[PDB]
């Protein structure tokens, strides 16, 4: 992700 | 002894200006009340509303007690433990309003309305006490 | 570890609620600032303006011997009647309600009217301008006239020969949605939307052209008129009070009472405000009235005077939904 | 009314 | 022009006040154009077929 | 000096009678570390509460002791109160009466439960419990009215009258701030931002407090939001990441007015306000409309007052006037009203004493302070 996790 | 003497006991402290006792069994009628006041004029129809099965109709426009308009605060007459009712008189043109309490016993209904500026809790605690005593006397 | 107030038990509760900001100050300090009519207690003065505080006959008798005859002599009525024995709030009530009760109701009236005028004259002029502009716009709109003529000409076509009237009221426009065709899919107003669009490009969209009518439908004419009319009554009642009423006499006034020193500067300016608002009040009435006959209705019916823009606005939204449904279904 | 009981 | 068949009848409220004060009395040339266009637009023909009971 | 302690689902407020602002305002959270400690000699505590827990929230498992009004853990609830007196206020409770607040339509189970833990663990000399809703309009300076009480746990609509609550007319709606924060995260993932854990639940709480607002017209605003980028705002994550939201500013707060967005059959507070006042008497109904008040941190959204005023006006008859009272200090209105109530001279009458409790027992609270 963008804000959070890696994705 | 002397049903009127309870009214004297009810008026010992002077925190109330009207007090009465009414037997709600069979034909309702006042057993003792303050002469010339509100509580002396209770009709059986008003008693039937107070002890009636319908516990929601008096929320739409209140009820009348001796012909004087009053609003419902909380209803706990038919619930075990308190058997008590709370009312506040309804007035027009900024006229003074007073707190009204009713306690239900085995045979009687005890009614107290205090003077101006008197908190309802004081009126409630007394009526519960004499109602508690009166039920201990099997009335 | 457990650890002579004539005032009623209930009332001590109310006094402490409103004057909480002044707990650290003595009665002598708070008795002084209130007479200044300062901005910091424009809210607390309303609490002492209530009927609850004033309508206390039993205390007024109790604190009467403690009153100071400030009207003449400025001396205590009785001999000693020390005020230190009284409690904190007891000192205030006798020195403010009982002592100044002769002009207390008059002074609060000068201050209650002071607050209401200071904030409503700005908006009241805005409301009366919108209604007058909306009435003039409706009267001076060819588009609104043109659609009514088209409706009348179409309406006379399907009507009988014995009922071929040349005019109708605005309130009759609600019958269009109530008429349906054979399959009930399309109502009478729905034909009008496609009829106007196909052949009358000038009448395609009149809602953006006339917008002030819609906002004018959210205001009550009688309520606004009564609200403004209340201001003039209070103003003229104030004039007879400051000039020839209880406020006129300054002998009963305390030296540290600038209530006379604050109302009089506004007295000249306040007269200007009521004159302008009176002109605007007359302007709205005639501006509504000339456009009122212009469409056949009368203000004598109170509902017609109030529900005049509502009926026009009701047709505006009704035409809007009719057009939206017509466009959605065909596209 | 029936006879009343003693007061508290 | 009158329809050949009876159609749906709409009912209005007659103006109690005199029509002279109303804008209906004023014979503006714009109103005359509405009648001329309506009689030639063919909308009246569609009314007969659709609005017949 | 009488203590006025305001236990709340989200924030806990405490101070002194007569003060104009709470002395200590700290979150009502309890934290227990989920990882073993390797650095010895620090004297690390077992449980962390309040600001200190919020400071180190990353390595803590925050728990709310109160959920949906009902206290789900009585062991933690004293700890935050224990931290409240000795740590935040630094005052011994043995010589000061304390004031706590109660919730509308509260079950009878709790009411002695706070009573039985204060006169015993902290042995406060005196006590009194009142409705937080009643104290709301007390700070507003009025005694009769209806309160639009909304907070972190629950929402209640109480049409007070001379300071005496109407139990039958009390309506309870389950649309609170925690629901919106939970609704904000499920809609924030549309933009590629995934916040799931409890520590970052405070982060979105911070975001909506600063960026979210109430839009006057939903249909007009989504059209404008899609068309233009003006409504978009940039927020800074504590790690330094930059985020931007386009239409979520007015969408999350809108669920307070459209609960079907969350899927709740019960409708918004605008009708619930109207629904509650339908239950009252007709003659008194005139007063209730013009003295409506807003309270709680949930009602902090910009443009919330005019939006509710517009909607209930359509619901209300055209004859009636509606006056939405929204004091800017209504965040601490419940606390301030209690300090006002405690400071009253007549307030000493309905004290419950330590001695009187001993002969009367826990049951005295139901009849003494009601
Ligand atoms: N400026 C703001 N904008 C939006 N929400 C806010 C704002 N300030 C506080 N809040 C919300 O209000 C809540 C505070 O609840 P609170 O009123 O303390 O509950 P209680 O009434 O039970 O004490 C917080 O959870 C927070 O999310
Ligand atoms: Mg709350």
């Amino acid at each position: 992700w963008x804000a959070x996790c890696p994705a | 002894a002397g049903w009127n003497a309870y009214i004297d006991n009810l008026m010992a402290d002077g925190t109330c200006q009207d007090a009465a006792i009414v037997g709600y069994k069979d034909s309702p009628c006042v057993w003792a009340a303050v002469p010339g006041k509100t509580f002396v004029n209770i009709t059986p129809a008003e008693v039937g509303v107070l002890v009636g099965k319908d516990r929601s109709s008096f929320y739409v426009n209140g009820l009348t007690l001796g012909g004087q308009k009053c609003m419902v605060i909380r209803d706990s007459l038919l619930q075990d433990g308190e058997f008590s009712m709370d009312l506040r008189t309804k007035s027009t043109g900024g006229a003074p309003t007073f707190n009204v309490t009713v306690t239900k016993t085995d045979k009687t209904l005890v009614l107290l309305m205090g003077k101006e500026g008197v908190h309802g809790g004081l009126i409630n605690k007394k009526c519960y006490e004499m109602a508690s005593h009166l039920r201990r006397s099997q009335y | 570890k457990t650890l002579t107030d004539y005032m009623s038990s209930e009332l001590q509760k109310l006094f402490g609620i409103h004057f909480h900001k002044l707990s650290h100050k003595n009665p002598n300090e708070i008795i002084r600032m209130i007479l200044h009519c300062d901005d910091s207690m424009n809210e607390c003065v309303e609490f002492l303006s209530s009927d609850k505080v004033l309508n206390q006959p039993k205390l007024k008798a109790d604190l009467e011997p403690y009153r100071i005859d400030w009207a003449n002599g400025g001396d205590l009525v009785n001999s000693e009647k020390d005020a230190s024995e009284l409690s904190r709030w007891d000192y205030l009530y006798v020195r403010l309600i009982v002592d100044l009760g002769g002009y207390w109701n008059q002074r609060m009236n000068a201050l209650k009217v002071k607050n209401i005028i200071e904030t409503n004259y700005e908006n009241l002029v805005r409301q009366t301008k919108l209604i007058g502009r909306a009435a003039l716009e409706l009267r001076d709109s060819k588009v609104f006239k043109g659609l009514l003529y088209l409706i009348l000409y179409l309406g006379n076509y399907m009507n009988d020969y014995v009922r071929q009237a040349k005019g109708f009221a605005i309130g009759s426009l609600q019958r269009l949605p109530l008429i349906k065709n054979a399959n009930n899919t399309k109502s009478l107003l729905h034909i009008l939307d496609i009829t106007i669009r196909k052949h009358f490009p000038q009448f395609d969209n009149f809602s953006p052209e006339l917008s002030t009518v819609t906002e004018a439908a959210k205001l009550n004419i009688e309520a606004i008129e009564q609200e403004c009319s209340e201001l003039i009554r209070g103003c003229q009642n104030l004039q007879i009070d400051c000039d020839s009423g209880a406020l006129s006499d300054p002998t009963v006034f305390h030296p540290d009472d600038k209530i006379l020193s604050v109302i009089l500067p506004w007295l000249m300016e306040g007269t200007k405000k009521m004159d302008f608002l009176k002109e605007h009040l007359r302007t709205m009435n005639t501006t509504l009235n000339n456009a009122m006959r212009y469409f056949g209705e009368q203000p004598n019916d109170p509902n017609s005077k109030n529900l005049f823009f509502k009926r026009v606005d009701s047709f505006i939204i009704d035409y809007s939904k009719a057009r939206s449904d017509n466009l959605k279904s065909e596209e | 009314p029936p006879p009343p009981p003693p007061l508290p | 022009r009158r329809p050949t068949r009876r159609l749906k009848q709409m009912h209005w409220e007659k103006l109690n006040s005199g029509l002279e004060f109303t804008f209906w009395t004023g014979p503006s040339d714009e109103a005359n154009k509405i009648l001329e266009t309506l009689h030639t637009s063919g909308v009246l023909d569609e009314l007969d077929e659709s609005f017949a009971m | 000096a009488a203590l006025v302690v305001d236990n709340g689902s989200g924030m806990c407020k405490a101070g002194f009678a007569g003060d104009d602002a709470p002395r200590a305002v700290f979150p009502s959270i309890v934290g227990r570390p989920r990882h073993q400690g390797v650095m010895v000699g620090m004297g690390q505590k077992d449980s962390y509460v309040g600001d200190e827990a919020q400071s180190k929230r990353g390595i803590l498992t925050l728990k709310y002791p109160i959920e949906h009004g009902i206290v789900t853990n009585w062991d933690d609830m004293e700890k935050i109160w224990h931290h409240t007196f000795y740590n935040e206020l630094r005052v011994a409770p043995e010589e000061h009466p304390v004031l706590l607040t109660e919730a509308p339509l509260n079950p009878k189970a709790n009411r002695e439960k706070m009573t039985q833990i204060m006169f015993e663990t902290f042995n406060t000399p005196a006590m009194y419990v009142a409705i937080q809703a009643v104290l709301s309009l007390y700070a507003s300076g009025r005694t009769t009215g209806i309160v639009m009480d909304s907070g972190d746990g629950v929402t209640h609509t109480v049409p007070i009258y001379e300071g005496y609550a109407l139990p039958h007319a009390i309506l309870r709606l389950d649309l609170a701030g925690r629901d919106l924060t939970d609704y904000l995260m499920k809609i924030l993932t549309e933009r590629g931002y995934s916040f799931t854990t409890t520590a970052e639940r405070e982060i979105v709480r911070d975001i909506k407090e600063k960026l979210c607002y109430v839009a006057l017209d939903f249909e007009q605003e989504m059209a404008t939001a899609a068309s233009s980028s003006s409504l978009e705002k940039s927020y800074e994550l504590p790690d330094g990441q930059v985020i931007t939201i386009g239409n979520e500013r007015f969408r999350c707060p809108e669920a307070l007015f459209q609960p079907s967005f969350l899927g709740m059959e019960s409708a918004g507070i605008h009708e619930t306000t109207f629904n509650s006042i339908m239950k009252c008497d007709v003659d008194i109904r005139k007063d209730l409309y013009a003295n409506t008040v807003l309270s709680g941190g949930t009602t902090m959204y910009p443009g919330i007052a005019d939006r509710m005023q517009k909607e209930i006006t359509a619901l209300a008859p055209s004859t009636m006037k509606i006056k939405i009272i929204a004091p800017p200090e209504r965040k601490y209105s419940v606390w301030i009203g209690g300090s006002i109530l405690a400071s009253l001279s007549t307030f000493q009458q309905m004290w419950i004493s330590k001695q009187e409790y001993d002969e009367s027992g826990p049951s005295i609270v139901h009849r003494k302070c009601f």
